[PDB]
C-alpha cells in the first residue's frame, strides 16, 4: 500500500545515480514490478520491468544496455542503477507493482515518484484529442487508437486507461474493458474492439480533471499515448 | 403408560406415511420412460489433468465462471487452478490437514475448507495486501465438519458428524440456523439453485429436505439400507439422487415425496462417494470405489461407465454449470478434466 | 429422561398433512424437463473444440 | 581369436 | 501466448517448486494413530524422523488409510476395574478386520505392568477371565493377555501386530516405535521398487 | 564338427526377442508408466541400452556370415566406440540398480532423501558421461588394417597397448560390477532375512523365497553371460595361438551370449517387475 522512492537530484551528464525504491503493505515478493518515467512536460514512458522471482528482466530500447533493474525481496526494495547518463533522461520515476493470475489487476498502485535533472515493431498508441474543456455533471469520452489490434487469441483485450490528477501519480481506472479497478465509482466505463477504445464518464465530478492515458499490455515494450487534459 | 402411547403414535403416523406414499404411486418412471430414445454410449476424454503431488485429493469444487476450479488435498493444500491453462493461480497452506470438504463462493471472492478441526475456514482471495488470507474460522460445530456450500457472500450452510447442519453468517461468525433431526452423521449437502431448500443425508439410511428461512425439516426420505455418502440436485429443483455404501443409487422427487430410481448393478459392491448430475439431467455421473465412475442415464440404465482413467478411487467429481467439462479427483493425486 | 418424553410427546405432527401430487405426473415434469433443456447439455452431444481442446 | 583380430 | 499469459505460467511454476520444496520436506515425516475440540496432534523428532501422533480418542476411519501405523494403547489393571477389556478387544476387531486397513501395522503398548503385578497376587483371573486356563503368575498371565490379544488378527501374512510392555527409565519404548516403522518403510521401499 | 549357419538362427531369434522385449518395454514407459519414480527411470535407460546393443548384433551377424569388414572406416569407428559405450553403460545400469536396492533396503531412513527422480537423473548423466569418455577415447582411437581381408579393430601406435585396453575392459566391466553387484544383494537378502514384517508367516516366507530367487537368477545371468566372453579374450590374449577352426567359430557363440544379456534385462526387470503387472 506504499511505494516510497529515493534517489533524485541533480546529476552531471555522463554521470550514474541508483534509483532505489521501499515497497511496504503488501506481499512485495509475490509482484512482478516496473519503472516508468515522465518528462518535465510530456506523457509517461515504460523503462524497465522485472518479473516475481527476477526469472524476467526487460528493458526499453532507449534505456538498454545502460540501466539495470534488481530486487532485494528479503528487504522489499527495487533498483535502477542508471550509468552513462544523458540530457533526455531527465525525468521524474514511478515504480509500479504489477500481478499477474487469471483475472489479476496489474499496474494498480503507482508509487510517488522520484525527479533527476541531467544538466546540459513497436506498437504506437495514439490519442487524437487533448485539452478537452468540460463542465461538470456532463458525459464525456476520450478515444484512445492502436497501430495493431489488442485483443488476443485469448479474448483478452489488454488495453489500460490510468489517470494523472494535478501533482498526483497516475491511478489505475480500467484494466481490461469494462473492468473497473478497485476503488474507482461506477460511473467510469470502457468500450471498444480491435483498434477503437473509448473511455465514457457518465456523471462528471470535479475530481476527474487531470490528464487520462491508454497503455497496451499486449507486447512487452509497452506503450502509452500523448494523454487527454480535462480541465473545467 | 406414556412410552406405550408414544409407541402406538409413532406406528400410527408411520402407517399413514406409508399409506399415503402406496396411493401416490400408479406408475413408475421405468414404465413412462420405456418408449423414448437411450443414449447410447458416451466417450468421455480426459482433456487436461491437473498434477504434481502424492497426497490423496478429498473433494473438489468449480467456479461459478466454469473457469476455476479449488481442490483441498491431505497435504493440507487448497489449491486453485485454472483449467483452460492448467496453471495453478493460488496455493493456501491450511493450519490442518485433515480437510473433508472445500467451497468456491458464487462471487469467486472466497473459498472454505473443513474438516476434522471442526472448524469452517473462510480464506478471501481479492485483498490489497496480495495473498489469501484467512477471513473466518467459524466454530461451533461439535464433529467434523463434512460439506459446506456457499449461499452469498454474506451465509455458509455446513453439515458435521454431530448429526446436525447449520446456517451461518460470515460477519458476525454465528449460527443464524441450526438444524436437527438426523440420528447418523450427515456428511453431505446439497443446495437447491434457488437457495431456499436444500438436502442432507446422513449415516441414519436418510435424506432429508430442509428450509432454510424457517428452520424445519420439510420431508424425510427413507430409502437405502446403508450410509448416504453424497446427494445432489436436480437441475430444476423438483428431484435429488442419493449415493449411498450399499452400490445403489438412488433418485427421490420432492413433491411426490418418494423415490423413484434405483441405480443398481450386479458386478461390484462398491460404494458410491460422489455424485451429479449434467446440465439437463440425464447424467448421473457416479464415483465408485473400484477406481471408476460410472455414467448413469437418469432416466433408465447404464450408459457410458467410461471414466475409467485413475488409479485410484474417484473421491470426488464435479460439473460445470455451463456442463462443458467434468472434473474428477481421485486418491492418485490427480485431478482431471473429462469432456 | 422427562424432558426428552416430553418433546417426544410434542414432536413435530407436520410431515404427513402435506400436499403430494401422482408419481406419474412428476416422471412426465421430469422427463419433459430432460427433454426441453437436451440442445444445452455439452456432456450429450459431443463438440469439436469447445473451451478444452488438445494439440 | 588369433590372425586376424577379430574383426571385434 | 500473451505476455500476461507467460507471466501467469511463471507464477504457476514458482507456485510448482514451492510445492515441490514443501513435499520434500513432508517426506520424512511419520503420521501415527493413537488409540485407547478437534484432533491433538504432538510432533516430536527420532534419529532422523518427524513423527506425528494424532490423538483422536467407523466413520472417522476413512480419513486414516494412509497413517504409517496405529499404536494401540491397553491398560491392564482395567481386568481388575461393562468390562473394559471386552470393549479394547471389540475395538482391536474393528482395527484390525477393516477391509482398507489390511497392510497397517500396529503396536500394542500394554501399560500397568506394575499395577497388574500387585493386583494379580491377591485377584485372580477366575473372577473375570476363569476360561484361560492357566497360573497366576505374573510372567503367564502377561502371556496369556497378549497372546489373546495377538490371536485376533486374521491372515497375518500382510500385517504385523507388535506387542510391547510400557518401560519408564529408559527411551526403548519410542524405540520400538522406531524399529517398526523402519520395518514399515522398507516394506514401502520395496513396494516402490517394484520387487515385492 | 561344423556349426555354421546355427549361429546365424541365434543372431536372428536374439534380435527379434530383444527388439520385442525393447518395443514393449519403451511402449510401457511411454503409453502407461511416467518417469516420476527413480525405479522408472532406470528401467528406461537399460532398455535404451539393451536396445542401442541390439542395432549392432545384425553387423556382428554381417561379418561373421563372410569373413570381411565390407563398410568404412568412420561406420567402423562408429560401430565400435558405440559397442564399447553401451556395453559399459548397461553394466553400471545394472550395477546402479543393485545398489538402489541395497539402499532402499539397508538403509531406509536415508532413502527417502536419497530416492529422488532428480537424483536419479543425476546418476544417469553422470553414467552416461563417464562412458562418453571411453566413447570418444574409441572414435580417436578405430579404425581399419589391412590384413586379404580388412578387419574392424583399435587401430594402435606400431603392439602392447591391446593388451592394457583388455585389462581394463575386464576390470571395470566384469570384476566391479559383479563384485559390487553381489555384495549389494548378499546383504540386501541377509537383512531381509530378519523383518519381521515379511517373514515368519507361510506367505510371508513365500514372498522372501521369491525375492531371493529373482536375485539369484539376475545375479546367475549376468556371471553367465560375461563369464566365457571374457574368459576366452583373456586366454587369447595371454595364450599361444590355437588349431584355428572351431576355436574361433564357438567364440562367435560366445560373442552371442554377451547378447543374451540383452534378451533378459526387459525379461528380469520389467516382466517382473510388480509396478509394471499392474
Amino acid at each position: 500500500v506504499q511505494l516510497v522512492e529515493s534517489g533524485g537530484g541533480l546529476v552531471q551528464p555522463g554521470g550514474s545515480r541508483k534509483l532505489s525504491c521501499s515497497a511496504s503493505g503488501f506481499a512485495f515478493s509475490s509482484f512482478g514490478m516496473h519503472w516508468v518515467r515522465q518528462a518535465p512536460e510530456k506523457g509517461l514512458e515504460w523503462v524497465a520491468y522485472i518479473s516475481s522471482g527476477s526469472g524476467t528482466i526487460y528493458y526499453a530500447d532507449t534505456v538498454k544496455g545502460r540501466f539495470t533493474i534488481s530486487r532485494d525481496d528479503p528487504k522489499n526494495t527495487l533498483f535502477l542503477q542508471m550509468t552513462s547518463l544523458r540530457s533526455e533522461d531527465t525525468a521524474m520515476y514511478y515504480c509500479v507493482r504489477s500481478i499477474y493470475y487469471y483475472g489479476s489487476s496489474p499496474f494498480d498502485f503507482w508509487g510517488q515518484g522520484t525527479t533527476l535533472t541531467v544538466s546540459s515493431s513497436d506498437i504506437v498508441m495514439t490519442q487524437a484529442t487533448s485539452s478537452v474543456p468540460v463542465t461538470p455533471g456532463e458525459s464525456v469520452s476520450i478515444s484512445c487508437r492502436s497501430s495493431k489490434s489488442l485483443l488476443h487469441s485469448n479474448g483478452n483485450t489488454y488495453l489500460y486507461w490510468f489517470l494523472q490528477r494535478p501533482g498526483q501519480s497516475p491511478q489505475l481506472l480500467i484494466y481490461r474493458m469494462s473492468n473497473l479497478a478497485s476503488g474507482v465509482p461506477d460511473r467510469f466505463s470502457g468500450s471498444g474492439s480491435g483498434t477503437a477504445f473509448t473511455l465514457t464518464i457518465s456523471r462528471l465530478e470535479a475530481e476527474d480533471v487531470g490528464v487520462y492515458y491508454c497503455m497496451q499490455h499486449l507486447e512487452y515494450p509497452l506503450t502509452f499515448g500523448a494523454g487527454t487534459k480535462l480541465e473545467l | 403408560s406414556e412410552l406405550d402411547q408414544l409407541r402406538q403414535e409413532a406406528e400410527q403416523l408411520k402407517n399413514q406415511i406409508r399409506d399415503a406414499r402406496k396411493a401416490c404411486a400408479d406408475a413408475t418412471l421405468s414404465q413412462i420412460t420405456n418408449n423414448i430414445d437411450p443414449v447410447g454410449r458416451i466417450q468421455m476424454r480426459t482433456r487436461r489433468t491437473l498434477r504434481g503431488h502424492l497426497a490423496k485429493i478429498y473433494a473438489m469444487h468449480w467456479g461459478t465462471d466454469s473457469r476455476l476450479l479449488v481442490s483441498a488435498s491431505q497435504d493440507g493444500k487448497l489449491i486453485i487452478w485454472d483449467s483452460y491453462t492448467t496453471n495453478k493461480v493460488h496455493a493456501i497452506p491450511l493450519r490442518s490437514s485433515w480437510v473433508m470438504t472445500c467451497a468456491y463462493a458464487p462471487s469467486g471472492n472466497y473459498v472454505a475448507c473443513g474438516g476434522l478441526d471442526n472448524i469452517c475456514s473462510i480464506y478471501n482471495l481479492k485483498t490489497r495486501e496480495g495473498n489469501v488470507r484467512v477471513s473466518r474460522e467459524l466454530a461451533g460445530h461439535t464433529g467434523y465438519l463434512s460439506c459446506c456450500r456457499f449461499l452469498d457472500d454474506n451465509q455458509i450452510v455446513t453439515s458435521s458428524g454431530d448429526t446436525t447442519c447449520a446456517l451461518w453468517d460470515i460477519e458476525t461468525g454465528q449460527q443464524t440456523t441450526t438444524f436437527t433431526g438426523h440420528t447418523g452423521d450427515v456428511m453431505s449437502l446439497s443446495l437447491a439453485p434457488d437457495t431456499r431448500l436444500f438436502v442432507s443425508g446422513a449415516c441414519d439410511a436418510s435424506a432429508k429436505l430442509w428450509d432454510v428461512r424457517e428452520g424445519m425439516c420439510r420431508q424425510t426420505f427413507t430409502g437405502h439400507e446403508s450410509d448416504i455418502n453424497a446427494i445432489c440436485f436436480f437441475p430444476n429443483g423438483n428431484a435429488f439422487a442419493t449415493g449411498s455404501d450399499d452400490a445403489t443409487c438412488r433418485l427421490f422427487d420432492l413433491r411426490a415425496d418418494q423415490e423413484l430410481m434405483t441405480y443398481s448393478h450386479d458386478n461390484i459392491i462398491c460404494g458410491i462417494t460422489s455424485v451429479s448430475f449434467s446440465k439437463s439431467g440425464r447424467l448421473l455421473l457416479a464415483g465408485y470405489d473400484d477406481f471408476n465412475c460410472n455414467v448413469w442415464d437418469a432416466l433408465k440404465a447404464d450408459r457410458a461407465g467410461v471414466l475409467a482413467g485413475h488409479d485410484n478411487r474417484v473421491s470426488c467429481l464435479g460439473v460445470t454449470d455451463d456442463g462443458m467439462a467434468v472434473a474428477t479427483g481421485s486418491w492418485d493425486s490427480f485431478l482431471k478434466i473429462w469432456n | 429422561s422427562i424432558a426428552q418424553a416430553r418433546k417426544l410427546v410434542e414432536q413435530l405432527k407436520m410431515e404427513a398433512n402435506i400436499d403430494r401430487i401422482k408419481v406419474s405426473k412428476a416422471a412426465a415434469d421430469l422427463m419433459a424437463y430432460c427433454e426441453a433443456h437436451a440442445k444445452e447439455d455439452p456432456l450429450l452431444t459431443p463438440v469439436p473444440a469447445s473451451e478444452n481442446p488438445f494439440r | 581369436y588369433a590372425x586376424t583380430t577379430c574383426t571385434x | 501466448l500473451s505476455a500476461e499469459d507467460k507471466a501467469a505460467v511463471e507464477r504457476s511454476k514458482m507456485i510448482d517448486r514451492n510445492l515441490r520444496e514443501d513435499g520434500e520436506k513432508a517426506a520424512r515425516e511419520v503420521k501415527l494413530l493413537l488409540l485407547g475440540t478437534g484432533i491433538v496432534e504432538t510432533h516430536f523428532t527420532f534419529k532422523d524422523l518427524h513423527f506425528k501422533m494424532f490423538d483422536v480418542g467407523k466413520k472417522w476411519i476413512h480419513c486414516f488409510e494412509g497413517v504409517t501405523a496405529i499404536i494401540f494403547c491397553v491398560a491392564l489393571s482395567d481386568y481388575d476395574l461393562m468390562n473394559r477389556m471386552h470393549a479394547s478387544m471389540k475395538l482391536f476387531d474393528s482395527i484390525c478386520n477393516n477391509k482398507w486397513f489390511t497392510d497397517t501395522s500396529i503396536i500394542l503398548f500394554l501399560n500397568k505392568k506394575d499395577l497388574f503385578e500387585e493386583k494379580i497376587k491377591k485377584s485372580p483371573l477366575t473372577i473375570c477371565y476363569p476360561e484361560y486356563a492357566g497360573s497366576n503368575t505374573y510372567e503367564e498371565a502377561a502371556a496369556y493377555i497378549q497372546c489373546q490379544f495377538e490371536d485376533l488378527n486374521k491372515r497375518k501374512d500382510t500385517k504385523e501386530i507388535y506387542t510391547h510392555f510400557t518401560c519408564s527409565t529408559d527411551t526403548k519404548n519410542v524405540q520400538f516405535v522406531f524399529d517398526a516403522v523402519t520395518d514399515v518403510i522398507i516394506k514401502n521401499n520395496l513396494k516402490d521398487c517394484g520387487l515385492f | 564338427p561344423a556349426i555354421p549357419v546355427i549361429i546365424t538362427a541365434v543372431y536372428s531369434v536374439v534380435f527379434v526377442v530383444g527388439l520385442v522385449g525393447n518395443s514393449l518395454v519403451m511402449f510401457v514407459i511411454i503409453r502407461y508408466t511416467k518417469m516420476k519414480t527413480a525405479t522408472n527411470i532406470y528401467i528406461f535407460n537399460l532398455a535404451l541400452a539393451d536396445a542401442l546393443v541390439t542395432t549392432t548384433m545384425p553387423f556382428q551377424s554381417t561379418v561373421y556370415l563372410m569373413n570381411s569388414w565390407p563398410f568404412g572406416d568412420v561406420l567402423c569407428k562408429i560401430v565400435l566406440s558405440i559397442d564399447y559405450y553401451n556395453m559399459f553403460t548397461s553394466i553400471f545400469t545394472l550395477t546402479m540398480m543393485s545398489v538402489d536396492r541395497y539402499i532402499a533396503v539397508c538403509h531406509p531412513v536415508k532413502a527417502l532423501d536419497f530416492r529422488t527422480p532428480l537424483k536419479a537423473k543425476i546418476i544417469n548423466i553422470c553414467i552416461w558421461l563417464l562412458s562418453s569418455s571411453v566413447g570418444i577415447s574409441a572414435i580417436v582411437l578405430g579404425g581399419t588394417k589391412v590384413r586379404d581381408v580388412i578387419e574392424c579393430s583399435l587401430q594402435f601406435p606400431d603392439s602392447w597397448w591391446d593388451l592394457f585396453m583388455k585389462i581394463c575392459v575386464f576390470i571395470f566391466a566384469f570384476v566391479i560390477p559383479v563384485l559390487i553387484i553381489i555384495v549389494c544383494y548378499t546383504l540386501m537378502i541377509l537383512r531381509l532375512k530378519s523383518v519381521r514384517l515379511l517373514s515368519g508367516s507361510r506367505e510371508k516366507d513365500r514372498n522372501l523365497r521369491r525375492i531371493t530367487r529373482l536375485v539369484l537368477v539376475v545375479v546367475a545371468v549376468f556371471v553367465v553371460c560375461w563369464t566365457p566372453i571374457h574368459i576366452f579374450i583373456l586366454v587369447e590374449a595371454l595364450g599361444s595361438t590355437s588349431h584355428s577352426t572351431a576355436a574361433l567359430s564357438s567364440y562367435y557363440f560366445c560373442i552371442a551370449l554377451g547378447y543374451t544379456n540383452s534378451c533378459l534385462n526387459p525379461i528380469l526387470y520389467a516382466f517382473l517387475d510388480e509396478n509394471f503387472k499392474r
